[PDB]
RNA sequence: UUGACCUCAAAUCAGGUAGGACUACGCGCUGAAAAUAAGCGCAGGAAAAGAAAAUAACCAUGAUUCCCUCAGUAACGUGAAGCGGGAAAAGCUCAAAUUUGAAAUCUGGCAACAUUUCUUUUGUUGUCCGAGUUGUAAUUUCAAGAAGCUGCUUUGAGUGUAGACGAUCGGUCUAAGUUCCUUGGAACAGGACGUCAGAGAGGGUGAGAACCCCGUCUUUGGUCGAUUGGAUAUGCCAUAUAAAGCGCUUUCGAAGAGUCGAGUUGUGCAGCUCUAAAUGGGUGGUCAUCUAA
RNA sequence: AAGAGCAUAGCUGUUGGGACCCGAAAGAUGGUGAAACCAUCUAGUAGCUGGUUC
């Protein structure tokens, strides 16, 4: 009706036909590979979550439930596996630190972490006692 | 259950610095026309005339009250 | 009785929102669609005998429950810096709401950053 | 005699940006015989609002928006709001505190080196000039927090490769009568005999065509692409002399002014006259609640 | 004083929306000409006139 839409009604240029509509636009799953294998491309998301043993929501369902009649283990072992592979949170000492703590321990014994902190010459960086122990245990 | 203080309710108490900064500006800036007139009336002891003048200027009694003791202490320090 | 609002898009708004739910969780599968909300008492005399979902767990609820503010929003536990526990009843009802949550939670490990040296 | 700056210019100076259109919905402002129409200004795929200077009077609630309810109630024919049920959910950033054992920051020129929806896009590295101490970074935002002490737990604004997985653009593949008899210019009609069907939607063809043709179903998919989203595996670099959470405190805790507000005037806001404070100030019912500019 | 309603659909009545159909003299906004004109408000206003279908 509008001149604009009358233009391409009386024009000869073909439209920009864009083919988009899909009945039941159930979006397919990406993200986790485990769930993506064991998804049901037909059933609904709240069915699929309850099928797998995953709580769809922790909070109460604000409507009805589905009553038709009168993976979680895999996710668990995969989880503890990766925590095991990436577990060694311990860090070594760089060459500077290797000398830095050695010179402090070669002169203030080994357990007087309050004395090393008070030192003004060797403990130039003014590291507190809590970090001095951290560098100590990091050496071993 | 008693509840630990929410740090918003701390607002407006005072500071040792913010008080100090406010004291310096009071001396440095000087005094407004009305504060000059009010101060002179205290020195002449026409306080009842002085206090009623302040309420006309500011608008409320507590505001008028509060400014009077600010100026009187200034008088004694001077 | 001028301009009217007519609801012929009510059935299509029902599906538009259903597809948005479908689109959302499909992006974040293993995790639930929604966060956990606390259980709070309505603020009236007509409604103080009922329990309803809150906005999030106060600072003290998470502190006793064992999560700090920063790691509580990552794993999906909203915080409510406004709300506060005036009585031990609400503290215990919501502390043990997070207790069952942290028991049913499987926090997957992330990728670490390991510099070549210390 | 020579120079710092401060302010102000000029240039077809180097590089940039603004205007006009559309206006269904957005935000203003102005405004009739309804805060309407018309007028005026301004935006985006949404806009606006928005992390309480908020309600309430409870066993308290907890940004905003929207729907239902509250409710034609309350207040004064106009016409609420809180609570209640839902949809959606996500939080945050500055100013005000000395980096003072180091302006740690950034624009630009050139020089290189990569990257690309892309020779069109986007940066990094070095280097010189400047910006900037009348304050650019790090830190902090009241929910706090900083500075110490403590001892536990954590860490990439990287870059290739590979595969799976979604997203888009285009190309590509699809079952079975056109067999006889009468009507007719025409068999797509009538009858006979058969077939296909995950396809008997629709259209075309010389009259009612599942089986002539295009399609339809398969397709919630095969196939060749072309770009890409986010994860996963693995390789190579990595400033970690660091940065962050939480116990503890014999330490401290900065918080927005011709604005709040009082008098009057125009229809909460605005104009004029005057002009604040620091447990202060605002809003509710001495307590509660919030912490504006 | 041993509760009778709640919802829906239909019929009819009535009140309000353009309100059974058509029709009056003004006005308001914003414009175009040189008070007039133009498109809006606007289906302005009816106590009244005319019509109202087997």
């Amino acid at each position: 009706a509008n001149p604009r839409q009358r233009n391409k009604q009386r024009s000869g240029k073909p439209r920009l036909t864009r083919r988009n509509a899909n009945k039941k636009a159930k979006a397919k799953i990406y993200g986790n590979f485990v769930i993506q294998q064991n998804w049901d491309k037909h059933a609904t998301l709240r069915q699929n979550y309850a099928r797998l043993g995953l709580l769809a929501t922790p909070n109460y369902v604000t409507g009805g439930v589905e009553k038709l009649y009168p993976v979680v283990r895999q996710l668990e072992e995969e989880a503890v596996k990766k925590a095991a592979r990436q577990s060694n949170k311990m860090l070594p000492l760089s060459a500077f630190e290797h000398a830095y703590i050695q010179r402090l321990i070669n002169k203030y014994g080994t357990e007087d972490f309050e004395s090393m902190a008070k030192d003004v010459k060797l403990n130039s960086k003014l590291f507190n006692g809590s970090k001095l122990k951290n560098l100590y245990i990091r050496m071993k | 259950r008693q509840l630990p203080e929410r740090p918003s309710r701390r607002k407006g108490h005072l500071s040792k610095r913010t008080a100090f900064v406010r004291s310096i500006v009071r001396e440095v800036a000087g005094f407004a026309p009305y504060e000059r007139r009010v101060m002179e009336l205290i020195r002449n002891s026409q306080d009842k005339r002085a206090r009623k003048l302040a309420k006309k200027r500011l608008g409320t009694l507590k505001r008028a009250k509060g400014k009077i003791e600010e100026l009187t202490s200034v008088i004694q320090s001077s | 009785q001028r301009y009217v609002k007519t609801w012929f898009n009510q059935p299509g708004r029902k599906l538009r929102r259903r597809q948005a739910r479908q689109t959302k969780a499909a992006k974040i599968a293993p995790r639930p669609v929604e966060a956990i909300r606390p259980a709070v008492k309505p603020p009236t005399i007509r409604y103080n005998m009922k329990v309803r979902a809150g906005r999030g767990f106060t600072l003290e609820e998470l502190k006793a429950a064992g999560v700090s503010r920063r790691v509580a929003s990552t794993i999906g536990i909203p915080v409510d810096h406004r709300r506060r526990n005036r009585s031990e009843e609400s503290l215990q009802r919501n502390v043990e709401r997070i207790k069952v949550y942290l028991a049913h939670l499987i926090v997957f490990p992330r990728k670490a950053g390991q510099p070549k040296k210390g």
